[PDB]
Parts: structure tokens; sequence; C-alpha cells
């Protein structure tokens, strides 16, 4: 009865140039569920909703990565994780997490909309860039993050409804 | 086609016999309804994905004319009209009896007293004839302040997107005026526009030769290339011209 949906979208930059497309891992109760990219999604299996939504997110995260004023040295990855859980007692947890080169550097709890900033000032720099970007460029508000939680939960429901 | 978009209020978006306006002043639902009513109109009614496909590109969340009836448990439009299915996806975000529109024809349940931005909409027929007509545009194009726009969601590379706009006797998006094109603030995602980098000169110019006006766009280096994607809040993200993306045509200046 406790369930979780976990999206994991990765975008890459090479020598500071953000690559085309993206790669998304979706996990349903920790079981690998979809692997999506620019082209299509892969588990009458139609994933037009997923392809649309993940593509849009891919586009957003590429903007976000482009806004990181880090270095144009080698490969870098920006990876956003979105999790939502439906607990046994019907309560929810939900969160948003950014990894830069596999290091968790920023999280938001989507139940409370509180961010946890990392310890190292480097990681904090990354966090502040991204937070700037999200608030200023993307113009993201509380509503957006409420909606993000809801989207995730709606999808988790939807998937549970079918199988 | 070259048809004048019918009677609308001055500098409203006119698209397929429907006038629209986006208010980025965040008011609650009630305030927002009154605001639309004060302009002889009402909050956004979504009756058709086809006639209102402009709504697919909208950024952020905006109060919509949709309301929940506690007794019925049904969703109706402000005027009592029934919510037809295969239009909206109703999403439980907040506990409340009003809905925010958001793109991909989604509808987020929100508390009616929460300030949010809003969209007024009125049909062309219910505006009287002594009113503003949007300048000559092709039949199914979004007319805004006499400029004509259409968004092609079938993603193509820059060159094909140009040719695509050329085939309809148009060109890719040319930003020349934050005021006259303030509609562009509410576009979500990014889209090919007609802004091209000349690598030799290191300059930026439009499809038709015009040079880029200063203080019109923020340019961010994203992907090395000689073409620019428009993105919201007047940004121009540099992108490889061969990368397939969506695009925006416009009838030329
Ligand atoms: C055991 C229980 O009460 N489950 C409820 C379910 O009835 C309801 O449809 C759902 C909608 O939010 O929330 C949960």
């Amino acid at each position: 009865e406790p369930h979780s949906l976990r999206y994991n979208l990765t975008v890459l930059s090479w020598d500071g140039s953000v690559q085309s497309g993206f790669l998304t891992e979706v996990h349903l109760d920790g079981q690998p569920f979809l692997r999506c990219d620019r082209q299509k999604c892969r588990a009458n299996k139609t994933w037009d909703r997923e392809t649309r939504d993940l593509t849009g997110w891919g586009k957003d995260l590429r903007m976000t990565l482009a806004h990181i004023k880090d270095q144009k040295e080698g490969l870098h990855s920006l990876q956003e994780i979105r999790v939502c859980e439906i607990h046994e007692d019907n309560s929810t947890r939900s969160s948003q997490h950014f990894y830069y080169d596999g290091e968790l550097f920023l999280s938001q709890n989507l139940e409370t909309l509180e961010w946890t900033m990392p310890q190292s000032s480097r990681a904090q720099t990354l966090a502040m860039n991204v937070r700037n970007f999200l608030k200023e460029d993307a113009m993201e508000t509380d509503t957006h993050y409420h909606a993000m939680r809801a989207d995730c939960l709606s999808e988790l429901r939807r998937y549970l409804k079918s199988g | 086609t070259e048809s004048y978009c019918g009677p609308c209020p001055k500098n409203w978006i006119c698209y397929k016999n429907n006038c629209y306006q986006f208010f980025d002043e965040s008011k609650n639902w009630y305030e927002s309804q009154a605001s639309c009513m004060s302009q002889n109109a009402s909050l956004l009614k979504v009756y058709s994905k086809e006639d209102q496909d402009l709504l697919k590109l909208v950024k952020s969340y905006h109060w919509m004319g949709l309301v929940h009836i506690p007794t019925n448990g049904s969703w109706q439009w402000e005027d009592g009209s029934i919510l037809s299915p295969n239009l909206l996806t109703i999403i439980e975000m907040q506990k409340g009896d009003c809905a925010l529109y958001a793109s991909s024809f989604k509808g987020y349940i929100e508390n009616c007293s929460t300030p949010n931005t809003y969209i007024c909409m009125q049909r062309t027929v219910q505006i009287p004839l002594t009113e503003s007509y949007c300048g000559p545009c092709p039949k199914n194009w979004i007319c805004y302040k006499n400029n004509c726009y259409q968004f092609f969601d079938e993603s193509k590379n820059w060159y094909e997107s140009q040719a695509s706009c050329m085939s309809q006797n148009a060109s890719l998006l040319k930003v020349y005026s934050k005021e006259d094109q303030d509609l562009l603030k509410l576009v979500k995602s990014y889209h090919w526009m007609g802004l091209v980098h000349i690598p030799t000169n290191g300059s930026w110019q439009w499809e038709d030769g015009s040079i880029l006006s200063p203080n019109l766009l923020t340019i961010i280096e994203m992907q090395k290339g000689d073409c620019a994607l428009y993105a919201s809040s007047f940004k121009g993200y540099i992108e490889n011209c061969s990368t397939p993306n969506t695009y925006i045509c416009m009838q030329r200046t």
C-alpha cells in the first residue's frame, strides 16, 4: 500500500555546451518503469503524455543547466529528481532534488516548499545559481511547486489505476 | 487567407472568433471574475482544444472560469455551462473550489481566495461592432496588436522552420517590441525564432536582414550554434540550427 513515483531526468553539457535532448528514468515503487528521451519513451503502449511532459521538463532543465556559470571543462550533468510517495496512511511526501555531477546540491521538500541548501560553498553556489534561475528566469512560484507535487501524485495515481 | 480578426477589445488577443487577455496582476478568483466582468467579458471558458489550441503554449497558472459545486460535486463554467470531457485534466493540487488553467489543457484545483494571475475571454460575436478589429492575419493564426503568430509544435530544425514559415508566406518570429509583443511573456518552453548569428561578424540579425535592437532580448549561450530559441521573459537562447525544436511563424514586417 505505500507507493512512490520517482522521476530522474538528466541533461548534459560538454565543454559548457548543453547537449540536445535528455534522459529520464522513472521508477514506480522503486521498480524501473520508463526510460525516456527526446525521441520516445520505452518501458498498445502509448506514452504521449510522458513524452510531452518529460520533453518539456528536459527543455526546462537544459535552460537551467545553461544558466549554471560553472566551467566549460568536460562533461557536466544536471540531474533533477522528482519523488512523490503515497504512504500506507494515505499521506504524501514529495521532493525535488538536483544533482550536479552526481553530487546532491539542492533539495526542495514539495510538501513544505522549504529548500535544503548543501554544506560546501561550491555546492551552495550551484544551489544559488539554480534557485536564481528557478525564481527569476523560470519565474517559478509556490503554485508551480504545488502543481509539481500534484502532477507527480496524479501520475502515480494514474499508473496505480491501470497497472 | 488575409482575414480581419473580429470585434475584440483594444489590444486583446483575437484567435478563432475569441478575444483573450492575460492579466499578470495576481488577484483571487472572485476579484478576477469581477475584473473580467468589468471589461464586459468573463474568465476563460475552455470549450474546444481545436479552437483554443493557443492555450497549449501558456506559461504558469492562471485563474480559469471553472468552478466546483460542493453539492453536485461537478465542475461547471462560471455561467453554468457544463464542462465537456476530453478538454481538461482536473488535478487535485490544493483543497478548493476553483481551478487554475495551465498548459497541456490541465486544470489545477486551487483555493479561490489565493491570488493568481488570470485570463479573461469573450467571443467575437458578443463584442459589439464598434470595437477593435485585429489587423489582417491568416485564418487560424493568433492575432495580437495586428501582428500574426502561429506556433508549430511539430519540431523541426531552424532551416526547416524557416522554410515552414516561408511556405505560409510568413517568417520566423521577429521580436521588435516588448510592448507590442508582450504576449510573448506567457509563452512556455522555447521555440525557434528568426534571429540568426553571423559567425563572421559575430552579430545577431533577423531573417530579413534587420539587426537586433538593443535592450530587447537577453541572450544566453546554451548550445553553441548560429540560431536563437525564444524563451519567456524575452530571452534568446543560442542553439545549434540543426537541433529540431518547435517554432513560431509571424506575418512579416
